[PDB]
RNA sequence: GAUUAGGGUUCGAUUCCGGAGAGGGAGCCUGAGAAAUAGCUACCACUUCUACGGAGGGCAGCAGGCGCGCAAAUUGCCCAAUGUCAAAACAAAACGAUGAGGCAGCGAAAAGAAAUAGAGUUUUCAAUGGGGGAUAUUUAAACCCAUCCAAUAUCGAGUAACAAUUGGAGGACAAGUCUGGUGCCAGCACCCGCGGUAAUUCCAGCUCCAAAAGCGUAUAUUA
RNA sequence: AAGUGUGGAGAUCGAAGAUGAUUAGAGACCAUUGUAGUCCACACUGCAAACGAUGACACCCAUGAAUUGGGGAU
RNA sequence: UGCCAUUUGUACACACCGCCCGUCGUUGUUUCCGAUGAUGGUGCAAUACAGGUGAUCGGACGAAAGUUCACCGAUAUUUCUUCAAUAGAGGAAGCAAAAGUCGUAACAAGGUAGCUGUAGGUGAACCUGCAGCUGGAUCAUUU
RNA sequence: GCGCGGAUAGCUCAGUCGGUAGAGCAGGGGAUUGAAAAUCCCCGUGUCCUUGGUUCGAUUCCGAGUCCGCGCACCA
RNA sequence: CACCAUGUUCAA
């Protein structure tokens, strides 16, 4: 027909997502001490990639 | 309602958030100077925008005007008084020339780096804030403290703080308590 | 070919601008009264209205979709209105005859881009936030 | 007041000044001053007690109540201060009244200051708050803050579990050619656009970015 | 210009309409006609791509053919 | 039937197998007209008129009750005006939505050059008459 | 008021004058597509008011009776 | 100067 999508298709997505739970994961530093945290990686330790990702299939 | 105590603003946002030639010399100036959050360089960038505004209206004056003696002479002795401009800046077009770590230098946060009391400028701070420096004999736990030029010479420990001439702090004082009660 | 000079030509000037700030259709929509009695909110913003009943809004060209969305009746001024319900779901958080907190959304009530001829947005359902519904912050009451 | 190079554009129910009103509308008395309303008379609209004969009401005072709405607190303590009134200094058998006004409770309206760690050789050493409490101090009385863990003699961080969040990662606009799912569906997207079985954009996990005790959104309004 | 009113006029072209034809259809173009109109008088209307898509009045402004009317030299 | 070059026009750009206009169907929306229905205030001025104030009498026990008249005037009711809201059979206009129907009007000399005004006709884009315009498909041909 | 008339899938509907049921759309899956729309194939499928008299059996016959339309009436 | 009307939706 013309239209494909329906109200009883409400959530569907949502609903079939397989519900991951997030992992254990210590707590960073908080406040001036996570300031410190930023500063020391990107600028202490040596175009510059903040988010630099590992070899997906694009290559 | 019928209260007439004041209060306005001290710091700014900028203008457009995401400035990445901005956002990378404010991550310096929290780094280099041990600060907690950007709010804190951005009073000092107001504090010192008011400065470079009154001298820049001043100059617009001609000397021998009388808001240019008085109250010219008034920020020329802010400067002097706080550490911003040494003795022999004295011409007011040096109030113009200041820059951001140029006030951050005379942070009781930075002294206490400077003098030698602490490691580390995140050593500072939290003796600071954890009552341990005195600057005339007084106990100063506020790291925004401008220290002045006459007060660099007394910044010291506090009297009463476990590393002055204080009782002993926490760490020993509930291990005395625990070799007590054997 | 413009406009005029003159020492005493200050009446021909003020008569001149309050007639041709009436084409500024900002200036014009603060200062004429068709403004808030036409605004199905009261010329306020959040009001508050019962659904009536869920409508599937098929989304413009090129976008293909039924956008999900709940025709409300407001109580302050009894206006039949169309709002959208934001997220993935949540028209399962709302059943007929609830009480909805609707706001509008985006561009002063100039319709959000693919969803067409709805200008509302549904923020909190039975006194409950519907995005706090969605995150399972908190659940709906009775 | 907000914003503003300059010229401006807006907001001003709201603390100070003035004007007006006391449910609507009149009309008066008394007084130096009222067309007074915690004064009177009447009508209109609501309205409470009655033993039915009758008698009363006026929170746009302060607390509250119901409605109305997107939308705003305690039926709190006190005259200690600021004042007003007045036959009146305080004290002495012997404390003038004050919902003016203070004070506290609620209170992320908006503003200041600021923790959530430091230091060193897997492994230790020091710190001091949050918080418990006083010979007490504040206070009208408490509270708070401030001071303190012996002055002969005062509790306490370790996963410091005493655990930061809110929005994003195609572009503007700072930051992933990562992995799983769905397959123009579900949804996202202020705008441009994403999604049609290899999604830089959806739903999620990771990892980053931004602001941070804050941060989204909506409607007004200035640039 | 079309249009309207009242009188004239009514040659030609001709909205409407009528016949032919073309066409899948032709309510159109093309052919033959033909009413109102076209034309005049007196009224009315005031709707144009009423254009140079360029408001009016002054001022300054380089060059070479021309052109229309007036004036002056030979 | 095609291809190549030059000139020119174009609203075309996955490029004429392009783009595109109106009527008609379906769904949803906001206005307007409409017999009739109806609501809240103003103003206007008309009577009736509560109370009171002043006056005049009164004089129970100087001075109450009460007369009478004037004035200020609430309220009640009616008459139109005016502002703001509102129900309506029916009749329309507009807008918005994934791929329904009919043609093909425009864009090329878009196959009758387009367009302005006006007048009349038509399912519908539109055609037709008259005078204009080039924003034309001609800046040009008795020197 | 009487008479003429029609009820068969989710809906709509054709019937051999008295031997048992036709499609189609709506539905679920494929072919097709770059995904769709159309399109084609294949699949679920209608105890026929209620029933009687019962032709070997009433859907198909006739008459009773829910349903829903249509022809026609005081008397001067 | 006979006639010569049209090509679904996104996307590449
Ligand atoms: N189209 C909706 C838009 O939403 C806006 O609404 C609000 C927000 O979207 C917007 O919030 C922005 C935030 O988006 C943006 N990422 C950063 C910015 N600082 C925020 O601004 C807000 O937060 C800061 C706190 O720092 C407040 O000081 C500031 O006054 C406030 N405007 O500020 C507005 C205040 O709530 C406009 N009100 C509205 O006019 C506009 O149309
Ligand atoms: N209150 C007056 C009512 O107007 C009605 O008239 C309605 C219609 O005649 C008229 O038609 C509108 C039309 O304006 C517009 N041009 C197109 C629109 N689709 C139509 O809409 C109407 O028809 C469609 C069905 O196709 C419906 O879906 C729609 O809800 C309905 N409003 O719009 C009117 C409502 O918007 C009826 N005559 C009747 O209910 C009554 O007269
Ligand atoms: N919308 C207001 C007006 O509608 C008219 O046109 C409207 C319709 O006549 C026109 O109809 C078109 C049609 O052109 C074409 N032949 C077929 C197409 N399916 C129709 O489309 C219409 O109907 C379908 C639903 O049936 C909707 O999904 C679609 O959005 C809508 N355009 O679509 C337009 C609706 O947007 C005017 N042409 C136009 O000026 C104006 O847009
Ligand atoms: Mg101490
Ligand atoms: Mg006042
Ligand atoms: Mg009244
Ligand atoms: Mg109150
Ligand atoms: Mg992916
Ligand atoms: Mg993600
Ligand atoms: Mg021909
Ligand atoms: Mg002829
Ligand atoms: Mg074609
Ligand atoms: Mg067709």
């Amino acid at each position: 027909g013309k239209i494909h999508g329906s109200l009883a298709r409400a959530g569907k997505v949502k609903n079939q997502t397989p519900k991951v739970a997030k992992q254990e994961k210590p707590k960073q530093p908080r406040g001036r001490a996570l300031k410190r945290l930023k500063y020391t990686r990107r600028f202490l330790s040596k175009k510059v990639h903040m988010n630099k990702q590992p070899p997906g299939k694009a290559g | 309602m019928r209260n007439y105590n004041n209060f306005n603003r001290v710091w700014k946002a900028p203008r457009r958030p995401f400035e990445k030639e901005r956002l990378d010399r404010e991550m310096k100036l929290c780094g280099q100077y041990g600060l907690r959050c950007k709010r804190e360089i951005w009073r000092v960038n107001m504090t010192l925008s008011k400065m470079r505004r009154t001298a820049r209206l001043l100059l617009t004056l001609p000397e021998n005007h009388p808001r240019r003696l008085l109250e010219g002479s008034a920020i020329m002795r802010r400067c002097h008084e706080y550490g911003f401009l040494d003795e022999e800046k004295d011409k007011l077009d040096y109030v113009l020339s200041l820059t951001v770590p140029d006030i951050l230098e005379r942070r009781l946060q930075t002294i206490v780096f400077k003098a030698g009391l602490a490691k580390s400028v995140h050593h500072a701070r939290v003796l600071i804030q954890q009552r341990h420096i005195a600057v005339a004999k007084q106990i100063v736990t506020i790291p925004s403290f401008i220290v002045r030029v006459s007060s660099e010479r007394h910044i010291a420990f506090a009297d009463a703080s476990p590393f002055g001439n204080g009782r002993p702090g926490r760490v020993k004082r509930v291990r005395a308590k625990a070799a007590k009660r054997h | 070919m413009t406009k005029t000079n003159g020492q005493n030509a200050a009446r021909k000037l003020v008569r001149l601008r309050r007639r041709n700030r009436w084409a500024d259709k900002g200036w014009k929509r603060a200062h004429t009264f068709a403004a808030k009695k036409a605004n199905p909110f009261g010329g306020s913003s959040h009001a508050k209205g019962i659904v009536l009943e869920k409508i599937g809004v098929g989304a413009k060209q090129p976008n293909s979709a039924i956008r999900k969305c709940v025709r409300v009746q407001l109580i302050k001024n009894d206006k039949k209105i169309i709002a959208f319900v934001p997220n993935d779901g949540c028209l399962h958080f709302i059943e007929e005859n609830d009480e909805v907190l609707v706001s509008g959304f985006g561009r002063s009530g100039h319709a959000v881009g693919d969803i067409p001829g709805v200008r509302f947005k549904i923020v909190k359902v039975s006194s409950v936030g519907l995005y706090a519904l969605y995150r399972q912050k908190k659940e709906k009451p009775r």
